[PDB]
């Protein structure tokens, strides 16, 4: 049996346009632990993007915080691009500054 | 701490 | 008050492609603190809190040692589970372990657990009582008769309620800064329309440790527990947590709203007015 | 003074492919329980028409949407019926197949069984040759769902597809399955 990915784009600090921030991207709930996860500046993708240790919950699906260090803005859109073994083809979910 | 190494399955 | 150590190894074949990929990680409560991962250059069991850097060579020469013959045991696992299913050689599978124990407020030991799966799906489990096991399928009970032959249970047993409990101690007392403390969750509630008829309240808990939290939406007192909207519990990226949730509520009645956290942090349970 | 909401081609989209919401009766229109911004950037040369146009349809705009015209100021008719805007082809496909066989006898019934490998709740039905019946698992998390259909006729063509969904986001399918035909034997 598979899971599909829950995903959760957000930020660590509350949004400031000036102020520095990391963007998050939470896949959880899933299985198996294979997993592709970006990060997107305006569309294009973002360099350099760590990540937590695979680990999983009580019910054996995994999760992984996926995050790097941005400044956020009223002039560039990003977002979390979530590729699975259960999605057709990849899934991108905007950041909205509250969800 | 780990526990010892646990025997196969 | 209560507290718990937990491991969670992890091992996935990658069938064509070499070795199995073996990645086994440490938590005290909602805290991690160790990982180890095959495909790393490191091949050594990494820190990754500062109250376990403290620990010597020994440990960190030892904990690796045992953490690699961890994984090997796994490696051979994918094959002997592969035979009791009797599955192709194309396709990848998974195998997973928790384990680790629990403690009181007294800080005694409180309950032990060693959990096995298989792609996902429960494949045998260590009770309660530390000494049987629940084979919960057919070729389980295979595994099962092994391991009770092997007198399994009795280590395990020995391992949970001694070195287990006692090391926990032993963290709980280094890392007292980190995992002795609460971060109080910060509250806010935002507002958005749906339509002109009805509007969004959001209540928000942002930064806060442990991760268990309580956010309920009431009415006039009353609580509104199946229009509100909850989000899973999310890490911030820097140790704490985030949690929201939201209901949708009639244009000019959000005043009749109100949010109520609740969490170890707060001396007594919040309530938050839309309109005080 | 009520408005009327439906969808063209269809209010079952797959992803990608473009859909057009429309409404009919100074309109405005909306997604229930959340906003929906694909909406506040529609140009007014339409939105006094009452057309909502979407060149390539994602997840995003799956929702239960109603429809109005006239501000509480100075009028506002009642919304309209609810669409429920669905998007297909998100997920990997489940497999359909009949029991005991596809094969049934003029007259006879059988059982078709939606099998999804992604752990789901939700189970959709559809008579192809386009309308929907709903479902949900019938053991504690099978993610396999079990439809009756018949009497069957070897005049009519008997023809299935369904699909597999999270019950919460049920406007977000799976890709259908292949096309079932039950050959039916006058």
């Amino acid at each position: 049996i598979q899971r599909t990915p829950k995903i959760q784009v957000y930020s660590r600090h509350p949004a400031e346009n000036g102020k520095s921030n990391f963007l998050n991207c939470y896949v959880s709930g899933f299985h198996p632990s294979d997993i592709e996860v970006d990060l997107l500046k305006n569309g294009e993708r973002i360099e350099k993007v760590e990540h937590s240790d695979l680990s999983f919950s009580k019910d054996w699906s995994f999760y992984l915080l996926y995050y790097t260090e941005f400044t956020p803005t009223e002039k560039d859109e990003y977002a979390c691009r979530v590729n699975h073994v259960t999605l057709s083809q990849p899934k991108i979910v905007k950041w909205d500054r509250d969800m | 701490r780990l526990s010892s190494p646990l025997h196969f399955v | 008050g209560s507290h718990s150590m937990r491991y969670f190894f992890t091992s996935v074949s990658r069938p064509g492609r070499g070795e199995p990929r073996f990645i086994a990680v440490g938590y005290v409560d909602d805290t991690q603190f160790v990982r180890f991962d095959s495909d790393a250059a490191s091949q050594r069991m990494e820190p990754r809190a500062p109250w376990i850097e403290q620990e010597g060579p020994e440990y960190w020469d030892g904990e690796t040692r045992k953490v690699k013959a961890h994984s090997q045991t796994h490696r051979v696992d994918l094959g002997t589970l592969r035979g009791y299913y009797n599955q192709s050689e194309a396709g990848s599978h998974t195998v997973q372990r928790m384990y680790g124990c629990d403690v009181g407020s007294d800080w005694r030991f409180l309950r032990g657990y060693h959990q096995y799966a298989y792609d996902g799906k429960d494949y045998i489990a260590l009770k309660e009582d530390l000494r049987s096991w629940t084979a919960a399928d057919m070729a389980a009970q295979t595994t099962k008769h092994k391991w009770e032959a092997a007198h399994v249970a009795e280590q395990l047993r020995a391992y949970l309620e001694g070195t287990c409990v006692e090391w926990l101690r032993r963290y709980l007392e280094n890392g007292k800064e980190t995992l002795q403390r609460t971060d109080a969750p910060k509250t806010h509630m935002t507002h958005h329309a749906v339509s002109d008829h009805e509007a969004t309240l959001r209540c928000w808990a942002l930064s806060f440790y442990p991760a268990e939290i309580t956010l309920t939406w009431q009415r006039d007192g009353e609580d509104q527990t199946q229009d509100t909207e909850l989000v899973e519990t999310r890490p911030a990226g820097d140790g704490t947590f985030q949690k929201w949730a939201a209901v949708v509520v009639p244009s000019g009645q959000e005043q009749r709203y109100t949010c109520h956290v609740q969490h170890e942090g707060l001396p007594k349970p919040l309530t938050l007015r839309w309109e005080p | 003074p009520k408005p009327t909401l439906w969808a063209e081609p269809g209010s079952v989209i797959t992803q990608g492919s473009p859909v057009t919401l429309r409404c009919q009766g100074e309109y405005r229109l909306y997604r229930e329980k959340k906003t929906a911004p694909w909406i506040t950037r529609i140009p007014q040369e339409l939105v006094k028409k009452g057309q909502f146009p979407i060149p390539s349809i994602t997840w995003e705009h799956a929702g239960r949407y109603r429809c109005y015209y006239g501000s509480d100021t100075a009028g506002r008719s009642e919304s309209s019926d609810p669409l429920e805007l669905v998007v297909t082809g998100a997920y990997i496909k489940p497999t359909l197949s009949a029991q005991p066989s596809p094969v049934v006898n003029s007259g006879g019934n059988v059982t078709l069984q939606c099998d999804s490998q992604v752990a789901f709740d939700g189970f959709i039905l559809c008579k192809e040759g386009p309308q929907c019946l709903n479902s949900q698992p019938h053991a504690r998390g099978s993610s396999r769902a079990i439809f009756s259909v018949g009497p069957v006729s070897p005049s009519r063509r008997w023809w299935y597809r369904c699909y597999a969904y999270d019950s919460n986001s049920p406007y977000e399918w799976s890709l259908p399955s292949d096309l079932l035909e039950l050959l039916v034997l006058g």
